[PDB]
């Protein structure tokens, strides 16, 4: 692959119950690297893997000042907002940011991405062109009109091109055995029954990295689609995952059933059965 | 430990209101409130407050350093540790200070600029604060030149968040948390880098009679809002932008039959933010 | 890295 | 506003046996807005050395929190994942069951 680099900022008013809040994060791929957080008695940016760690103090220095002056920013960006849509400085509201980029096998840019969000809903978007923008209502056109006037996907556009891929291309270089070492799923099969008629039977996935995976069942060959719980791939807090996939099927047929695991770390694919 | 904060402002008049809130566990009861002097002697002989405390109307004796201290039932006191501080300045107690910004009150866009507060009454500490919900005020030791108390506050590099009505205050030596009066307001507006728009006179700038003067500002950028200045003098004044046929935001300002002149630039602003403006247009000189 | 751009809404 | 209520999963990091250290997880995910208060019982009494993860969220707006402590679980012993968020009347508790 095929990479990607990730900001997501939250930024929290909550009137009475503290100062407005503003947190950041930063993925590669599934893995967080780096965190702000603005209630911190001395706020810094900080690392949350461990191949960001030996980044000098430049590097530190120059993301702490620009955290907060993102801070001060988004804390604007709320009383804006209470401007905008016409709401009481007695409620407590969000603003959300996501950002970044995505590059190819060759650590060139395939996708750009900078959208914003309000109390959970789009606000506004920059369009993959990088050059445009799309507003979900009339607030956003306010800050359409704004941004358009200041030039500001151009600035973004610049980002984008530039120090968003030169630095995911340092991070993937300083976490290669990670970041770039697919680690394949431990898998089994087990075997609950239900009733003196049916049975559960779960297929396993664990300590897999990256986070995406298929887990299927097939009876006699044939995706049970339909009749499959599928649970939510979840953090096992290592920086792997897991994942399961369940049937309910009739006592003693147990046998009829196959499991099917599809992950990058697998050569092929894997089929597993309960005995 | 509990957060304790003042509402709308801590920052108040006399005569105005201020609310004290202390939150703790999830919940807005059942706290006591300590100034900083008697940091365990609790304030109204220990009363213990079921609700916010809404002092209303303020008086100089609401002024004052406060802590909180929530209810804390299984514990070695039957309360929690002491909050964050909430200083509660009460203004409205001298007579009011000057302020005035250098070089101007209209700030490029990451620059700086200078707030100078100063008053003939010896002030031991200036307050600069910037009107609007939950605002901290910053605060200077007054310097003595000539007979007159002062301070130079720097402000930058200017962004929107610095951008607002700001008014400044002195405090005397003995009562630190009592404010004057407020300064006469001031307008900080920073502006750019949204692109200047274009200044024209029609029929021209040359007038004198008897002639009607229109000074129309205009561009492609979709401001709502313009605002026509002149050097010195004439008051700031605003109009709605209107778009015409060949997609252009313009605002046409009609001036007479008085106006004698002067040095005219225009700005354009957008809705519901009145303290950006664009760039300035170019200077036009309209002669009577 | 982070985005050196943050504009007001 | 748009509020979404909290999915939770109790799990633990590896596959559990008695008598042996391994890491309690509750994840929370798909809820909004961010305030959330998340414990972990112990026959029903509130573990104190919780962690979690710092926020974030997904393509849908939805945020997702880790909470983890170290533990070492046996037959007796019964633990569980304690939420409540603006979204629920009454706190949910999910049973840690280690075939889930
Ligand atoms: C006087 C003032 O402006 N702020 C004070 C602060 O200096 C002090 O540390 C705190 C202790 O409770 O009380 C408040
Ligand atoms: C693209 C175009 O022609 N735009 C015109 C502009 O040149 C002119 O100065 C203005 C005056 O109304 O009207 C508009
Ligand atoms: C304060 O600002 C004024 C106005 O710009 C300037 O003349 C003066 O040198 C500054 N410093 C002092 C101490 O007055």
């Amino acid at each position: 692959g095929s990479h990607s680099m990730r900001y997501f900022y939250t930024a929290m008013s909550r009137p009475g119950r503290g100062e407005p809040r503003f947190i950041a994060v930063g993925y590669v791929d599934d893995t967080q690297f780096v965190r702000f957080d603005s209630d911190a008695a001395s706020p810094r940016m900080a690392p949350r893997a461990p191949w960001i760690e030996q980044e000098g103090p430049e590097y530190w220095d120059g993301e702490t000042r620009n955290m907060k002056a993102s801070a001060q920013t988004y804390r604007e960006n709320l009383r804006i907002a209470l401007r905008y849509y016409n709401q009481s400085e007695a409620g407590s509201h969000i603003i959300q940011v996501m950002y970044g980029c995505d590059v190819g096998p060759d650590g060139r840019l395939l996708r750009g991405h900078n959208q914003y969000a309000y109390d959970g809903k789009d606000y506004i978007a920059l369009n993959e062109d990088l050059s445009s923008w799309t507003a979900a209502d009339t607030a956003a056109q306010i800050t359409q009109r704004k941004w358009e006037a200041a030039r500001v996907a151009e600035q973004l556009r610049a980002y984008l091109e530039g120090l968003c891929v030169e630095w995911l291309r340092r991070y993937l270089e300083n976490g290669k055995e990670t970041l770039q070492r697919a680690d394949p799923p431990k898998t089994h099969v087990t075997h609950h029954p239900i009733s003196d008629h049916e049975a559960t039977l779960r297929c396993w996935a664990l300590g897999f990295y990256p986070a995406e995976i298929t887990l299927t069942w097939q009876r006699d060959g044939e995706d049970q689609t339909q009749d499959t719980e599928l649970v939510e791939t979840r953090p096992a807090g290592d920086r792997t995952f897991q994942k399961w996939a369940a049937v309910v099927v009739p006592s003693g047929e147990e046998q009829r059933y196959t499991c099917h695991v599809q992950h990058e770390g697998l050569p092929k694919p894997l089929t597993l059965r309960w005995e | 430990k509990p957060f304790l904060s003042a509402w709308p402002s801590a920052v108040v008049p006399r005569g105005g209101h201020v609310t004290l809130r202390c939150h703790y566990r999830h919940r807005f009861n059942n706290f006591m409130l300590y100034k900083e002097d008697r940091i365990h002697i609790p304030i109204f002989h220990g009363r213990i407050f079921q609700e916010s405390f809404n002092m209303s109307p303020v008086t100089t004796a609401h002024a004052g350093n406060y802590t909180c201290r929530g209810s804390h039932p299984h514990s070695p006191t039957g309360w929690s540790a002491p909050s964050n501080p909430v200083v509660i300045m009460v203004t409205g107690n001298h007579r009011k200070p000057s302020l005035l910004a250098h070089p101007g009150p209209l700030v490029k866009s990451g620059e700086r600029v200078i707030l100078q507060c100063w008053s003939d009454i010896m002030f031991e500490h200036f307050f600069l604060h910037k009107e609007g919900i939950s605002k901290d005020p910053s605060r200077l030791v007054g310097q003595i030149h000539d007979g007159v108390s002062k301070a130079n506050f720097s402000i930058g590099p200017m962004m929107l968040a610095l951008a607002g009505t700001y008014r400044c205050y002195g405090s005397v030596t003995h009562t630190p948390y009592q404010l004057s009066a407020p300064s006469d307001p001031l307008d900080i507006v920073v502006t750019g880098p949204y692109e200047k728009p274009s200044l024209s006179a029609q029929p021209g700038p040359k007038v004198q009679a008897g002639e009607s003067v229109t000074l129309s500002c205009s561009s492609r950028s979709s401001y709502d809002m313009y605002h026509l200045s002149r050097e010195g003098g004439a008051h700031e004044r605003r109009l709605p932008a209107v778009r015409k046929v060949n997609r252009t935001f313009q605002a046409d300002f009609p001036l007479g039959p008085a106006t004698h002149g002067g040095t005219y630039r225009c700005f354009g602003s957008f809705r519901h933010s009145p303290y950006e403006w664009s760039d300035p247009s170019d200077p036009l000189l309209v002669s009577v | 890295l982070s985005s050196p751009v943050t504009k007001s809404f | 506003m748009i509020q979404r209520t909290p999915k939770i999963q109790v799990y633990s990091r590896h596959p559990a046996e008695n008598g042996k250290s391994n890491f309690l997880n509750c994840y929370v995910s798909g809820f909004h807005p961010s305030d959330i208060e998340v414990d972990l019982l112990k026959n029903g009494e509130r573990i104190e050395k919780v962690e979690h993860s710092d926020l974030s969220f997904s393509k849908d707006w939805s945020f997702y929190l880790l909470y983890y402590t170290e533990f070492t679980p046996t037959e007796k012993d019964e633990y569980a994942c304690r939420v409540n968020h603006v979204t629920l009347s009454q706190p949910k508790i999910v049973k840690w069951d280690r075939d889930m």
